[PDB]
RNA sequence: CGAUGUCGGCUCAUCACAUCCUGGGGCUGAAGUAGGUCCCAAGGGUAUGGCUGUUCGCCAUUUAAAGUGGUACGCGAGCUGGGUUUAGAACGUCGUGAGACAGUUCGGUCCCUAUCUGCCGUGGGCGCUGGAGAACUGAGGGGGGCUGCUCCUAGUACGAGAGGACCGGAGUGGACGCAUCACUGGUGUUCGGGUUGUCAUGCCAAUGGCACUGCCCGGUAGCUAAAUGCGGAAGAGAUAAGUGCUGAAAGCAUCUAAGCACGAAACUUGCCCCGAGAUGAGUUCUCCCUGACCCUUUAAGGGUCCUGAAGGAACGUUGAAGACGACGACGUUGAUAGGCCGGGUGUGUAAGCGCAGCGAUGCGUUGAGCUAACCGGUACUAAUGAACCGUGAGGCUUAACCU
RNA sequence: AAUUCCUUGUCGGGUAAGUUCCGACCUGCACGAAUGGCGUAAUGAUGGCCAGGCUGUCUCCACCCGAGACUCAGUGAAAU
RNA sequence: ACACAGGUGGUCAGGUAGAGAAUACCAAGGCGCUUGAGAGAACUCGGGUGAAGGAACUAGGCAAAAUGGUGCCGUAACUUC
RNA sequence: AGGACCGAACCGACUAAUGUCGAAAAAUUAGCGGAUGACUUGUGGCUGGGGGUGAAAGGCCAAUCAAACCGGGAGAUAGCU
């Protein structure tokens, strides 16, 4: 089934009547407007493309402005589309609310993780550091050996080395949905989700049922 | 957070006063023992008249930790020292007759009934 | 990675950085316009403009607190007597930065920082 | 944020008494043993208070039979029922962490008498 | 740590292909004095956005 | 031999299967639990310490197991230098002696700024053919694949008893990986406070400089673990060893020759990520350009004037984005940054004055004063009008429908 | 044993675990009395072993402050 | 070999605290060391702090951490006293 | 009184890190030993190469020592590259 696009809004905890406190991530899921519906006849697959939020009138380009005007949908920030499960249908211009998550229990949240920049092997791949004393010289956090000898004669592809860490989309799956608030457009999910505050997130029902 | 080579006090009156943890049981490559995990210890100094002598290896259960324990609502319990209770290596069965100091309720595993009963508090 | 951190280091230690802003804040008040590098000028807005805000209301405690910064009785006199009343109705933004090319010695991006005054 | 702050506000409790570090406090907490619910009393000295709104918490240290016990209570958790103040320590430090090292006659503090 | 064969002038030029400078090609004309200057920068004589700012 | 650095340890691994564990089976001198042996199986996992330079080995205590080998007995332009293997010295022994001894002890310089291949990241150029802005399909590639214990079944089957299942379900752990900062904490030389010596601001009071942040006590935001959530699947397809149904050759029998069934953490998919430079360069949606002159070696030709749109770039303010590029937001039709207002947080009752005391000091004003990166607002300052790049309806052949 | 190949001799002490160390025996391969033998208080930047305190040595690293590394302007090498 | 973190004999040598020519901060006097400006990655160098544990590291407590002054009390084995 | 004790100048160089095309053809930083003596140091002398000097390492004798440096025999010789 289709997901929804929301914005991460900090974190909080919910106190239950029995005493236990549930850490919850707050996701602001306002109305999602369908801008385009894809069908097997034309696109070879069925999907719905949705938009959310708002954009400055002078900031949206003409190609994007015409695309929204065709669907009669107010311009929003970015576009995302979700594949259909063959059991439901949608129409252009339809608005989708967070209420569809009322009957679900597990969700999958996808977002861009925080960017750590160029990271070393110790931080990136949990490499073990070498001794800080006992004669060690300029080799306290160095990766160490990266190959065997002449017989391979090369470093194998996929070697773990320092490089860019974070700033890629990652998915946290099977997260418990704690509360849904349609009128206030909130979705409380137990746990933590990728990305920093204000980052766009995609929420869909858990697939590992 | 009890790991190998850690000093522990003895809550019971078995005659031991200070013990060394030499192994954390319950899993391969386990790092440190929790609130109520079984550990293997060696006695470093005990009462001469006690039933347990120095330099003997026997199991033990942690009852108090300096690091503390976490409650489901976010509360924590912390102590000024680490304490344990002695065992029999074949059946858990704390050999002590009385245990001093508070004991947390995390040990209620349908089994440590003897420990909790002897506990002056909780 | 300095996420959400603020405050330029300017290749100086804390003590040197604090003194340099202290002097160069005092110079700006004295002359009402100075020429510096762009990074230095931007960081000064956060140490000079608070001083003018303090000078808005004249009091013994404020005078002592103002003196503890810039450690100059001339500057303290200049504040509370001219800068204070001049900016009485001004809600911040007492400074203005104007880029003025590059320094010949090392090609440092240079800029003029000057109070919103001197319209005589 | 506005959304978060509004969300936490509805979970507050307005019956939180005003207390300061160094004040002797007895905090009543709920205890559950299978199906029975009881009230347990924890009396001690507040050595640190953390103010963060719904996340505010304080820690209480008491001298038990042999060693001290430090417990951190979440102020707005349902587990805590009531907080009562007996003494008013005349300390002038936000965090009384130095009391851990001290013991005996050196762990006592004066009375505010205000 | 050191080369086994001296790179050719072809490789040298190929590496240097990215060292070319770029012209500003963005010179704005002052509103009043009509003096060419870098964008968002004061003119040589001390004008900016028309009004004189240096007075020196 | 115009030089291929040698034993161990550390870091980092990768492959084989003659499999240590987990998985599937045959036989058993297999009652059950637990075994013995053989076959299939390399997906993942596959200890910590004491002694010794040791590999090894002995010993202590864990685990489901602490597998065997290849890779210059893997890995010193990655680290160490304990052993061995220079020069000093001593012991035993051999020699008249200099000296020697896989005999033993004490001490004893480990260089290299990476051109190429390789690998981990990140960009520019051009191409994909009229240009441009978006959203995708997915060839293909990679990541992950571990498991203990407790309870129910059940104290059931089995067994004289003692002992004690298979299959299936639930809960809770260890190790490993991803994400995050709500909680518990670390850090917090940009916040507050205490205090020692000394110099200075005319002096008292009050402050600042220096002494590792002078030494300390707390601590915001960020980053972060010890903290907190989540993951290993289920299912499907074709199979290995193995078990079969029907069934002739060979009137019988026979799992096989025809045909039809099941059958493992292996294989393909399912889960997550990259991905159209996939030159086989893909699909969809939207936007922009439809003015004239001439020249010839009349060609997908060249030249001139006028127009240059969509959009892009550049510049500026910048960012939970970042080595630099890149990426995201904003540029007044404006909350992008700074300041300012209010709040929060932290530290903790400022200075001044008054009162009590001979004084240090105490009390009142006063939970005051000051507060970095946080929250909500506010055009006060800075994000300038413009210039620059990018054009003018987009080749040939053929096929199908209008004409 | 600064001497011992067999050897980690045998027993005891110390450790949960001791090829090291300490004590005792002598089967001294191959100690031995001024190329001196056995003791010896004090002394030693001398060898070995153990204990208390102490700690980022380590389980397991995290953050922070400075100088380089990175970008811009000027100058401008080296082995090969 | 250099406008080189090295070496080079003698004399004068103030204030506050201090036993002191140690050490900290200063006077007279002399200097900021002849490339700068930014950014605030890995990693290297020199430092600061650290939850729980406290040598489990390692050939080896290497390196770090710790102890550190004055006065009074008290101070073992052994000994050439 | 002391080849006495602690500790600066001064003399020396036990450990670690940095530095190895370095700031330096043995240094820097933090610790470390002696520091009234068999001490250390300025100036000037004497000992000359199969010789000197040596609290003895084959150490030192102008950054060179199991026989210094310079010139000569000398185009030594080289069954070797």
């Amino acid at each position: 089934m289709i997901g929804l696009v929301g914005k991460k809004v900090g974190m909080t905890r919910i106190f239950t009547e029995d005493g236990v406190s549930i850490p919850v991530t707050v996701i602001e899921v306002e109305a999602n407007r369908v801008t385009q519906v894809k069908d097997l006849a034309n696109d070879g697959y069925r999907a719905i493309q949705v938009t959310t939020g708002a954009k400055k009138a002078n900031r949206v380009t003409k190609p994007e402005a015409g695309h929204f005007a065709k669907a009669g949908v107010e311009a929003g920030r970015g576009l995302w589309e979700f594949r259909l499960a063959e059991g439901e249908e949608f129409t252009v211009g339809q608005s989708i609310s967070v209420e569809l998550f009322a009957d679900v229990k597990k969700v999958d949240v996808t977002g861009t993780s925080k960017g750590k920049g160029f990271a070393g092997t110790v931080k990136r791949w949990n490499f073990r550091t070498q001794d800080a004393t006992h004669g060690n010289s300029l080799s306290h956090r160095v990766p160490g050996s990266i190959g065997q000898n002449q017989t391979p004669g090369k470093v194998f592809k996929g070697k773990k080395m320092a490089g860019q860490m974070g700033n890629e989309r990652v998915t946290v799956q099977s997260l418990d949905v704690v509360r849904v608030d349609a009128e206030r457009n909130l979705l409380l999910v137990k746990g933590a989700v990728p990305g920093a505050t204000g980052s766009d997130l995609i929420v869909k029902p858990a697939v590992k049922a | 957070m009890i790991q190998e080579q850690t000093m522990l006090n003895v809550a019971d009156n078995s005659g031991a006063r200070r013990v060394m943890c030499i192994k954390v049981l319950g899993g391969s490559h386990r790092r440190y023992a929790g609130v109520g995990d079984i550990i293997k210890i060696t006695i470093k100094e005990a009462i001469p008249r006690g039933k347990v002598k120095k330099g003997d290896v026997l199991k033990a259960v942690v009852v108090r930790t300096k690091k503390g324990v976490r409650r489901p609502d976010g509360s924590v319990i912390r102590f000024d020292g680490n304490a344990c209770v002695l065992l029999n290596n074949n059946s858990e069965q704390p050999i002590g007759t009385r245990i001093f100091g508070p004991v947390t309720r995390e040990l209620r595993s349908e089994k440590f009934m003897k420990i909790i009963s002897l506990a002056p508090e909780v | 990675m300095r996420h959400r951190k603020s405050g330029r280091q300017l290749n100086r230690n804390s003590s040197h950085r604090q003194a340099m802003f202290r002097n160069m804040a005092g110079s700006l008040v004295r002359h009402e316009i100075i020429k510096t590098t762009l990074p230095k000028a931007k960081e000064l807005r956060r140490v000079v403009e608070p001083l003018i805000t303090l000078a808005k209301t004249d009091s013994v405690a404020n005078r002592r607190l103002a003196f503890a910064r810039t450690r100059d009785n001339e500057i303290v006199a200049k504040l509370f007597n001219e800068l204070g009343p001049r900016f009485a109705s001004r809600a911040g933004g007492y400074t203005r930065i104007l880029k003025c090319g590059f320094r010949a010695g090392d090609n440092a991006p240079m800029a003029y920082i000057e109070l919103v005054d001197r319209s005589e | 944020s506005n959304i978060i702050k509004q969300l936490e506000q509805e979970q507050m409790k307005q019956d939180v008494p005003s207390f300061r570090p160094g004040d002797t406090v007895e905090v009543k907490v709920w205890v559950v043993e299978g199906s029975k619910k009881r009230l347990q009393a924890f009396e001690g000295v507040v050595i640190a208070i953390r103010n963060r709104g719904l996340h505010s918490a304080f820690t209480v240290r008491k001298i038990s039979n042999g060693e001290g016990v430090e417990r951190v209570f979440q102020t707005h958790s349902p587990v805590v029922d009531s907080i009562s103040v007996k003494r008013r320590g005349a300390v002038r430090k936000a965090k009384l962490y130095y009391l851990r090292e001290r013991t005996g006659k050196a762990a006592r503090i004066k009375e505010r008498l205000n | 740590a050191v080369q086994q064969n001296k790179p050719t002038r072809s490789k040298r030029g190929m590496r240097r292909s990215h060292d070319a400078l770029t012209a500003v090609t963005s010179l704005s004309v002052d509103k009043t004095s009509g003096e060419k200057h870098l964008r968002h920068h004061i003119t040589a004589d001390g004008y900016y956005r028309g009004r004189k700012v240096i007075a020196k």
